């Protein structure tokens, strides 16, 4: 029968070293595509240009800090003829110091001067130190472009591993955090690793691997991370800092090094108007003008 | 030459050479390996004039130009053919201009559609986006979590970035949470205890006759008694009280706009009743 | 009662009623924002990951006791496709009955994964090995489902795209690289990738054998490897 | 042995049957003292309950009911293939 | 005058049943298993203390009276559910014993034919 109708049946019922930077620059005055000059020049011949830099720190607890605009480097790990630019003077400093550090900032805006501070820096402590490149191309453009200025660079890929007992080694997270699986005998001299590209851990794929082999990455090491100029970023340093226990540093810039012309241009069409300048100041009335000009395109365009 | 015998001949090589010979170069990864990056020199020789490449040669470093020309204000990524928002357009603005080669950038996108300037504004004076983690689970990650003795599963799981707003939500919630324990010890102090006793009564007789709500309107009752003029109280869902009412008449709110809908017997028949507190700024007008 | 009970509403009690209540409504809303922060500060991983975690106690990857097994390790030394189904197949022996030229085609539909051009009915020593995969790769996204898990059998099933199968099995025959690019309108690089990504399949269906013994799969892998690593697969870069 | 075990189960749920059988609202209305005494007699069942947690030892019901059947899912899968190999 | 009776039918119900959950509650549900070789008595074993609990989780939620019996139900349905397994095995073995001894007093038979 059924023992489970006695269910069915009736009852019987009756944060630190904040703060926002002032730099500037000027350039030569140009008409661009547009037939007058796109910003008005200087009395110089120039055209001033300034731009802003953002700095803090996450803190660990029981920490005592001296802040970093206050830090003077005696001697470079490694040389740069040049002006540094105060946001990269900032963080190389912590470089210096010994800390963990987040760059922030555009793709040509300075972020190949600041981490290759921390490779030469363990190759004067004696140590290894560890590049990570998302790609592959990147793996091999990074290989080339650092094997070429120290020479003790190695590559671990995928597809090709040379040089895995080099000081210096060009390869990818996840020939890192696998190697933190394996449990690999490279991660004993390591005080430093260059992040390139932090800002891909958003990958709804990969993103999970960016985020993971940082957890998995040990307390000890002070780390080096290049990552887009980016809006959210103090939150991440709260997540880095808590989980590592020591000093990272942002550096959040909207510095463009190149000045640039932003030009709409119509289908068929042959007005092509400056809309937002150098300035970053949108043109409403070029813009006007651009729409206005609505009721293989290639080729008028190159020659 | 440094490739073997019988690659050397292969079509897609052979019809890349006189496009580059014209100084005419195509980027893509549906290319061969040293396809990609042999393009990549001559284009950092700069003997290649114009360049048609996917998207990932934003990605490629230490190759600029000066002209980056965009010929198309939409891309399909996979679920939308949608505008290309800021944070994506000023990285996809990151790749014109090179350093002490060029003194200006020029950025030029080919349309045929009308924008509207806020458009605009968001795409080419955009913002950045979010950098926020995606992190999820994966099979070879657990056996290998369980394999890490040291370390748990649980482990990864605490210093989370996918979780870390509801994380940064709950010192907004206890600086409330702070506030309403004072808050209610400064009224805890009662004169009486007896107003508990007396609550628990008094939300019971607020919740014995609620039950009786429930059971005086009965669907198919209150029937052979609605001849009109007969005095009603009035309370449309017991939280609209018109008062005291008087029968105009009834009829039956047969549908026959769809007969799908089945009326319980309270609503299949509908009743007018003259009520006398309707207030001024009522919309007699609006109802049916 | 209520005309027996005391202070009915003598001495204003129903004020006091009032400061009842007024305590009640911000004492009531602690313990409903006690609980907004209590279900708060829950982590939301454990619930997907013990799902997945009963999964794992299955098949016998591990044991209930969350202890790792050999099927595990197995499982910790496959990351080229399905950690899954990879450890079933090769437990189950559907390498045995193959050849270093047949087993490349079962291995080809791991090492791909972007959508492609449909293949037509294929060879029968091609598609039973592949009929043979398909009700193991069925088994798993039976229990996956009795885990509560969100899987569609198809979209767990033909997530594997299958059409290069051919190609790899006569790349394992010696084949031309102009020959076996006509055979679909994949893209040539494209292909090259996705070999590459089949040698790292190999390289750990080298290492995978060492785990437990098995260099009658090795020794046949090895014999896939020269079927593999040759004229376009085998270059080098620039770069370097 | 189970079936003299079980029918004590079964006179408790019918038992269970018979006290959520009426509405409770008419006696526990009336004093605390009829309050507190199923709020006494509700305590066996939070420590009955409780000695089961500890031979495992609302949302952890939840927790509770996938890992009680789920060696029973172990189960058949031995029972058939031992005798599906067979 | 009528919830007074039930009182003690509903607890002496308990207090005829917590000695028996003593007794069954006494080895840990892991342990009793690891007496029994038997993997088919074991679908048995494992079944009755989850049927036992379901049972008194809705009788808990009776008691509480909660007139949302929704959650508590479906899973006394896979409670329902995994009894319906076994037995429907067990007729299969009992059967195949049935077969077996068709043959061989049929066979002995052609030995005496």
């Amino acid at each position: 029968t059924d023992l489970f109708d006695v269910f069915e049946e009736t009852p019987v019922e009756l944060l630190a070293d904040s703060f926002e930077q002032e730099a500037s620059r000027e350039v030569d005055a140009s008409k661009g595509l547009t037939n007058s000059e796109t910003l008005q020049v200087e009395q110089d011949g120039k055209v001033r240009l300034s731009h802003q830099v953002r700095h803090q720190v996450a803190l660990p607890p029981n920490y005592d800090y001296t802040p970093i605009a206050e830090h003077k480097r005696v001697n470079e790990a490694r040389t740069y003829p040049f002006t540094l630019d105060p946001f990269q003077d900032t963080a190389i400093s912590c470089i210096d110091r010994g800390e963990s550090v987040l760059v922030s900032a555009h793709t040509s805006a300075g972020k190949t001067v600041v981490a290759e501070y921390a490779i030469a820096q363990s190759l004067k402590n004696k140590q290894r130190v560890i590049y990570t490149s998302p790609i592959k191309a990147l793996s091999n453009q990074k290989y080339r472009e650092l094997l070429a200025e120290f020479g003790d660079v190695g590559l671990m890929t995928g597809d090709i591993t040379i040089n895995p007992d080099a000081g210096c080694l060009v390869m990818t997270t996840e020939i890192l955090r696998s190697m933190l699986y394996r449990g690999s005998e490279v991660m004993r001299e390591v005080a430093w690793v260059i992040f390139d590209e932090v800002h891909y851990m958003r990958d709804k794929e990969r993103g999970v691997v960016w985020e993971e082999t940082i957890i998995l990455l040990p307390d000890k090491v002070r780390y080096v991370f290049l990552s887009a100029t980016i809006p959210n970023a103090m939150e991440f340093a709260e997540w880095i800092c808590k989980i590592h226990s020591q000093p990272c540093h942002i550096v959040y810039t909207n510095f463009r090094p190149t000045p640039l012309q932003h030009y709409l241009f119509p289908a068929h069409g042959d007005g092509i108007y400056l809309v937002v300048d150098e300035k970053s100041t949108f043109r409403e009335e070029n813009f006007q003008k651009a729409m206005a000009s609505i009721s293989g395109d290639i080729y008028k365009i190159v020659k | 030459a440094l490739l073997p015998e019988t690659d050397r001949e292969l079509p897609q090589i052979k019809h890349i050479l006189p496009l580059l010979r014209r100084g005419i170069g195509i980027h893509h990864s549906g290319l061969l390996p040293i396809l990609k990056e042999v393009i990549e020199i001559l284009f950092q020789e700069g003997f290649l004039k114009v360049l048609f490449a996917t998207e990932t040669f934003s990605i490629g470093l230490n190759m600029p130009a000066k002209t980056v020309v965009f010929t198309s204000v939409r891309k399909w990524d996979g679920q939308q053919f949608r505008w290309v928002s800021g944070g994506e357009y000023i990285q996809m603005s990151g790749r014109a201009g090179r350093r002490g080669l060029d003194d200006r950038g020029i950025v030029i996108m080919m349309i045929d559609e009308k924008m509207e300037p806020q458009v605009a504004k968001g795409m080419v004076k955009g913002q950045a986006d979010r950098l926020d983690s995606a992190f999820h689970l994966g099979y070879n990650m657990i056996l290998n979590l369980m394999r890490v003795e040291g370390i748990s599963p649980e482990f990864m799981l605490e210093h989370s970035f996918f979780q870390f707003q509801n994380v940064i939500s709950v010192p907004v919630m206890e600086k409330k949470l702070a506030e309403l324990k004072k808050d209610f010890d400064g009224i805890e102090v009662e004169d009486e205890e007896n107003v508990k006793e007396y609550h628990e009564i008094e939300q019971a007789i607020k919740g014995y006759r609620e039950d009786v709500r429930q059971v005086v309107t009965h669907p198919a009752n209150a029937l052979s008694f609605l001849q009109p003029g007969r005095l009603v109280e009035i309370s449309v869902n017991g939280k609209d009280n018109y008062g005291w009412g008087a029968v105009v008449d009834f009829a039956k709110r047969i549908n026959k706009r769809n007969p799908s809908a089945v009326y319980t017997d309270h609503e299949s028949y509908i009743v007018n009743v003259v009520v006398n507190t309707m207030y001024i700024d009522s919309p007699v007008n609006l109802l049916k | 009662k209520l005309s027996s009970n005391p202070l009915t509403n003598s001495m204003r009690l129903e004020e006091l009623y009032g400061k009842y209540s007024r305590k009640h409504d911000l004492h009531e809303d602690m313990k409903q924002l006690k609980r907004k922060i209590s279900e708060s500060q829950a982590v939301i991983q454990l619930d997907d990951l013990r799902r997945r975690k009963r999964v794992l106690r299955r098949l016998g990857f591990c044991t209930p006791n969350d202890i790792i097994e050999l099927k595990g390790r197995v499982a910790c030394e496959i990351s080229s496709g399905d950690e899954l189904l990879l450890t079933e197949l090769i437990f189950n022996g559907n390498f045995n009955e193959l050849k270093p030229e047949q087993a490349a085609a079962l291995l080809s539909c791991f090492a791909f994964q972007e959508r492609c051009k449909e293949a037509p009915r294929l060879k029968p020593e091609l598609a039973e090995p592949l009929k043979a995969m398909r009700e193991i790769a069925a088994k798993i996204a039976k229990i996956m489902k009795d885990s509560k898990i969100e899987v569609v059998e198809k979209d767990y099933v033909e997530s594997f795209r299958h059409e290069l199968m051919e190609v790899v099995y006569e790349w394992c025959r010696g084949a031309t690289f102009t020959q076996i690019c006509k055979m679909t309108d994949v893209y040539e690089g494209s292909l090259i990738r996705m070999f590459k990504r089949l040698e790292e399949l190999v390289k750990e269906l080298v290492d995978v054998a060492n785990t437990i013994g098995n260099s009658s799969l090795k020794e046949k892998m090895e014999a896939v490897l020269k079927l593999i690593h040759r004229d376009i697969v085998s270059a080098g870069s620039l770069y370097l | 042995n189970p079936d003299v075990l079980l029918s004590r189960v079964i006179n408790v749920v019918r038992a269970a049957s018979s006290l959520a059988s009426q509405d409770v609202d008419f006696y526990k209305n009336l004093d605390r003292g009829f309050s507190k005494d199923l709020k006494s007699k509700a305590d066996k069942l939070a420590d009955m309950a409780n000695e089961i947690i500890l031979s495992i030892d609302w949302n952890n019901f939840g927790n509770i009911m996938d890992n009680l059947l789920e060696m029973s899912d172990h189960s058949l899968d031995k029972l058939n293939c031992a005798i599906n190999s067979k | 005058e009528k919830i007074k009776p039930y009182v003690r039918s509903f607890s002496k119900a308990l207090d005829e049943l917590k000695p028996e959950i003593e007794k069954l509650t006494s080895k840990s549900l892991d342990e009793q298993l690891l007496l029994l070789s038997d993997e088919r008595a074991k679908l048995e074993l494992i079944n009755r203390y989850a049927y036992v609990l379901s049972s008194l989780m809705f009788a808990n939620m009776k008691v509480l009276g909660v007139k949302d019996m929704s959650p508590i139900l479906g899973e006394l349905k896979r409670v329902k559910s995994y009894m319906d397994k076994a037995k429907q095995y067990d007729n299969r073995i009992t059967k195949s014993n049935e077969k077996s001894q068709a043959e061989q007093e049929k066979a002995k038979n052609i030995i005496s034919n």
